[PDB]
């Protein structure tokens, strides 16, 4: 019924405070109101930017100019990656820390990179595993090094990518 | 199936584009079949269409508020319009607008096409009489050459 | 003082800000400036001041958003997202139910999955067939003629048949007929089943999958079993899930109805609490799950060993073998496939547990298989150990043991049922110790062991070892005593 | 892929308000507010507040209290004296800024010495300019 | 594809924004070579005002694009400033004859445009004629130097 | 709009500007003819409010800077790395071998009684370790921790946290059908470590590898739960020597220590069977001290004991079972 | 840049042919001062 995240722009900030004019003594004088409005409306801008200072620092929306700072703390350097996929690698490596490389587990990680039906996985008798891609939205060669990391120590892997079925 | 939305968006953009840039007049067609007017069509109302005003008459009626009419007195010429003129309430015509306050006179805006006395910026090919072979008068191209023509020697 | 300090972020009250700004105004226009109550400047300054209180509070809230404590909502995910843990969404409750069916319902009839609802919010998990899902049976009173009995072996896959005649409808012949049926069933499935079937001679009825108090507790696993004259009342086990995801819970004996009543229906009830569904995951349990992730082990030999023993309604024993060098090795195994041996774990339920295996580890060897949907569907393999019963003879010198005093010794040899697959060695010295332990203290004692059915010449003292896929077994009635 | 649309809305909404203002102005009744805060009257209102003269002119007396009542003499007159309706054209006496043909004695202010621009030189400026090169 | 449709949408949007708002002394640029006038133009462009003239005042500041102010010296003329708004006011100086102010038109007012006969100007400019022209066209200051240049060498 | 977080960084408006537009907008509501010059009553009022408002911008900038890695100091440093789930150490105790007390009962080791810093010489032990300072605290944060298993990062993470005395580790993989260039048998992988025990790492490895003993290495050690064995290797086996030549203003004595110790970190941090790049070594010298101190720089590398003629400037690598190491009594400074 | 094999720098006066690239340091003239524009930087992979 209520949002748990209380960090939001204050609703109707301006009309508040004006509500504290005692008994409409000054209201309708058009000389005191403008003086008060001009000062209060400055806080509006500062109040608004208080959110982006917290909202924009999250990894989901962080821009490349500062996303590097988030990656730097985790040891994931930009190298030659671009912004749209640099976000992906950060997620992939971080998620690897609570993984076991099971068949059900592997499907889950690939799920975040290719939608619901964009990926499928065949399995083979002698350590063979196969990955199929149908709806890639980013160039895969630069993402490939991580795709190896979350697999068992002895996996034998093939990678094939195509658009659609 | 977002291709379906992208489709409609594609031609909605074109409809909007023609409406904005509908030359002087374009009639964009909506999916409902109704007809949308270009901006410049919507701007006819202010434009006050001064085609040669329909000659004044006695009898008949005026249907358009912003249309002008041409009238001549016993001596002068004037153009008249009845701002209250509307469909379903046409202004009945009369002998003369001078006592028909339904009607009111109109003037001309264009002076625009004439050079102001102060620092005008002429275009084309201005000409003046060749001044005396001087002082303050404006010289001509030939006047200068003729003046210099004797000097080269 | 109240801003950023060496010990975190603080909060200023309103009055301190009011006094500070009033002092600033005082300095602006000398000590004579009025700033209390009646001043227009007072009404402007106080109104102005309260707003920055909100700004300070919001700023303080922002700072803690990036700390182990204070994170909430969306910001909480980023903090714990660094450690690869994500909230759980809407979930659907899962569980199993049983229902008794009239004697007349044919075996081959199959219930349509999409034409029933257990209760206001439960439906069949999938299609269900009566055959192969019998869990308990009750036979009583009204049943002369010739009867056929069928059963699918739980280790092999060969159907077995038995032929009998019910020459009498009561008395010792009926008791013997029931005993013959009991012997027929117990020879297959698992020995634990025999503990849960008996005959109430006082009433001349046979109970399958009940307790001494006449409560249906079910057999050790779903099975198939038939009688050409379809007598008694049969019970089956179904799998049930909720219609829409959310929060819902049901107790051990809650489910009580089915909206579209199928012909021959008798009753329906629960056996254990459902895995209740949940709403959107909240912060508290999110932190709790983040804290207890240490024990979450998978895809390792100790992990797979532990998981099986704690995720199956059975699985008394388990053992694994490895062959990973280019060849089939002595034991018949493909070059790069694991081997898993279990006891009393069923087929489908245990198969689902095997999804903890390391990805790309082929495993998939054994005598029995099953298919599981991931989407794609894949097959896994395993085997069930073949029990081998022993015959034990005890001889001693001393006072004659009295009847009902041998019960302690007989049950004392229950340790013989605790041998492990393959690596099971009796160590007859251990048996001598046990037989001399489960009794009052106090001359001579010996133990002889032989396979069932062999002649008396087969008795020996050397220890016995289980085969590759065999496991030791023993029955109470297979113990004898001799005085010397 | 086409999620650049995250910028399109800041224009789509804006054109919505612009269309709204268009509608109120054109189809209003005897106003509109721009983003600058200034008012735009609707046509059916603009037709009311504009300057209307009293149509019946009065005889002249060179006597004088209204800027909106006409007077007649012999031509129409009004006091802002200023005539209102004479019978002469304007295009016949006032030179168009494009391709004019002046007659008589046109004059301009003499430019500064040495100017090399598009301004107009004067006869008494060029004639002064000639002597410099003569020497 | 679709990006270009979106580009059309956004350019149309900014064009429409400027057209609806405008500045009185402003006209928009259509996609084609034509230019689109603003509403503040079209209103004052044809003819429109607020009737009651207001007195001029040296200490006054104007903020309304369609009102007439009666300046006087009793030579009375009525003035307006299209580029006047609440957001961009303009100050009534000592005299309006000195920017954004423009005078109301009269058949006397004319009276500021150069007459065809012997007009006096106060920095007029004309197109530069081609070199060597001997006609009665009017030369420019540069044209004189451009031709005197050949003379020196 | 040019104020606050902007992706390219954080922008803070100075005191003067905030007044400028405040007066401008304030002037817009009353026209130009409105006194706002110095010492005017209106101006005095404006200054008070803007100064109170200005602190808000300064506070925001401090909060952002306080949470960045570069600006982390004192407690604020603890919070930032605390977000990663690790915390600084405390008073640590010495360990000895048969003020002090026995660590456990003995029959046919040694633990310090005092809580911290500390009777620590041969033939009369880990000394020091009072408080774990920020510099090494930043270093200790370079590691990673996870609960994963059967994957390459998981193996590395577990070993560095459980195996006592472990200092470095690397893993080589041969996931193909035929023996690799390193002779690894097909479908097997090798683990090489430096330091640590032998019958303990095997225990740790067993709990974290998949249920398929794909290990291979020089030495083995059997374990049971059924019995199997695990393989591994040990490398150690190299010490280096360095010389540096430069032109300019001599570096006294303190700077050489700053330069010398700084180099030891970069060389030491190299991976097992890694490679050293001469360019990287130069970069460290340009960054371990203030720029604008040298016009030319060169570095020469040789193994200990080698003749001076053996100095080379080319990049150097190490074999599979070699680990690069550097110490003092090295780093010969000189002016060209 | 973020940390991390080989790097070289070549400098030449504007307009000269590619043969003018060198590694020796350059010195300003008596009344000359160094200058550089952002668009006058190129990169090559090796």
């Amino acid at each position: 019924l209520k949002d748990v995240n209380h960090i939001h722009p204050l609703p109707d900030f301006v009309r508040g405070g004006f509500d504290y004019v005692p008994s409409d003594i000054f209201s309708g004088k058009e000389n005191f109101e403008q003086t008060l409005r001009i000062l209060l409306e400055r806080l509006e801008f500062i109040d608004q930017k208080m959110v982006e200072l917290a909202e924009l620092r999250t990894t989901l929306n962080a821009e490349d100019a500062i996303l590097d700072e988030i990656g730097r703390q985790l040891g994931i350097y930009r190298n030659g990656l671009n912004d749209p996929e640099y976000r992906a690698v950060i997620m992939i490596l971080t998620g690897n820390n609570s993984k076991s490389g099971t068949r059900a587990d592997i499907i889950a990680t690939l799920k975040q990179l290719f939608g619901e039906d964009g990926v499928t996985t065949y399995k083979g008798y002698n350590y063979r595993l196969d990955i199929n891609i149908f709806n890639t939205c980013m160039e895969v060669t630069d993402i490939l090094p991580e795709i190896i990391d979350m697999l068992p120590l002895v996996t034998h892997l093939r990678v094939v990518e195509n658009q659609g079925y | 199936d977002a291709d379906k939305a992208v489709d409609q968006i594609i031609e909605d953009s074109k409809r909007l584009h023609i409406v904005v840039n509908g030359t002087g007049t374009e009639q964009a067609v909506a999916e409902d079949g109704s007809l949308l007017p270009s901006v410049r069509k919507a701007l006819i109302d202010n434009l006050y269409f001064k085609t040669p005003p329909l000659p004044w008459r006695n009898g008949g009626s005026v249907n358009e508020f912003n249309q002008l009419y041409s009238f001549t007195d016993v001596s002068n010429t004037t153009w008249w319009y009845a701002p209250g003129a509307t469909v379903s309430n046409p202004v009945v015509m009369r002998d003369s607008p001078i006592n028909d306050g339904k009607f009111k006179v109109f003037l001309d805006k264009t002076n625009d096409i004439y050079a102001p006395l102060n620092s005008p910026n002429f275009v084309g090919n201005p000409r003046v009489p060749t001044p005396a072979p001087n002082s303050q008068s404006i010289p001509t191209t030939g006047w200068v050459q003729s003046e210099m023509e004797g000097l080269e020697d | 003082n109240y801003g950023l300090t060496g010990s975190g972020f603080n909060l200023p009250p309103m009055d301190d800000l009011v006094q500070e700004t009033k002092k600033t105004f005082k300095s602006a226009f000398g000590e004579d400036f009025n700033t209390e109550s009646n001043s227009v400047a007072d009404k402007l300054i106080q109104i102005f001041n309260e707003r920055e209180y909100q700004l300070w509070l919001l700023m303080g809230s922002v700072y803690y958003a990036q700390t182990m404590q204070g994170a909430e909502g969306i910001y909480l995910d980023d903090l714990l997202g660094k450690r690869g843990i994500y909230r759980l969404g809407k979930t659907r409750s899962t569980g199993t139910v049983v229902m008794t069916i009239d004697s007349s319902v044919p075996y081959n009839m199959i219930y349509s999955a999409a034409t029933y609802t257990i209760d206001t919010d439960y439906e069949l998990s999938s299609d269900v067939q009566v055959a192969g899902n019998i869990v308990a049976q009750l036979i009583k009173g009204t049943d002369v003629g010739t009867y056929r009995l069928q059963i699918q072996n739980t280790t092999d896959q060969s159907v077995k048949t038995l032929s009998l005649n019910l020459t009498a409808t009561s008395g010792q012949p009926l008791i013997t007929f029931f005993g013959q049926i009991k012997d027929f069933i117990v020879n297959n499935t698992i020995l634990s089943n025999q503990d849960r079937i008996w005959i109430d001679s006082t009433e001349g009825a046979l109970y399958i999958g009940y307790d001494t108090n006449k409560i249906m507790i079910g057999l050790s696993s779903r099975v198939d079993f038939r009688t050409n004259p379809m007598a008694g009342t049969r019970s089956i086990s179904m799998d049930v899930r909720s219609i829409e995801p959310g929060y819902i819970s049901r107790d051990v004996h809650s489910v009580r109805s089915i909206n579209p009543t199928p012909g021959g229906f008798v009753d329906i009830d629960n056996l254990s609490a459902f895995i209740d569904g949940s709403d959107v995951e909240s912060d508290n349990e999110y932190r709790i799950r983040a804290a207890t992730s240490i024990s979450e082990g998978k895809a390792t030999r100790p992990a797979i060993l532990a998981a099986l023993l704690n995720k199956v309604e059975g699985i008394e024993k388990v053992r694994i073998f490895n062959n990973n060098t280019d060849k089939t090795n002595s034991l018949g195994i493909p070059p790069y496939r694991f081997m898993v041996v279990c006891y009393g774990g069923g087929t489908a339920e245990i198969s689902q547990v095997l999804y903890d295996t390391i990805a790309t580890s082929n495993n998939t060897y054994g005598d029995t298989f099953y298919d599981i949907t991931t989407d794609q569907v894949e097959r896994i393999w395993h085997t069930k150990a073949a029990a081998r019963q022993l015959a034990i003879r005890v001889r001693y010198r001393g006072r004659p043991l009295s009847l009902t005093e041998e019960t302690a010794i007989a049950n004392g040899l229950a340790t013989a049922v605790n041998g492990t697959m393959i690596a099971g060695t009796l160590y007859n010295v251990r048996l001598v110790g046990t037989v001399m332990s489960s009794t009052s203290p106090d001359t001579q004692v010996y133990v002889d062991i032989k396979n069932k059915g062999q002649p008396d010449s087969a008795y020996v003292n050397t220890d016995v070892t289980a085969s590759t896929t065999q496991v030791l077994s023993l029955e109470l009635e297979d113990v004898i005593f001799s005085q010397i």
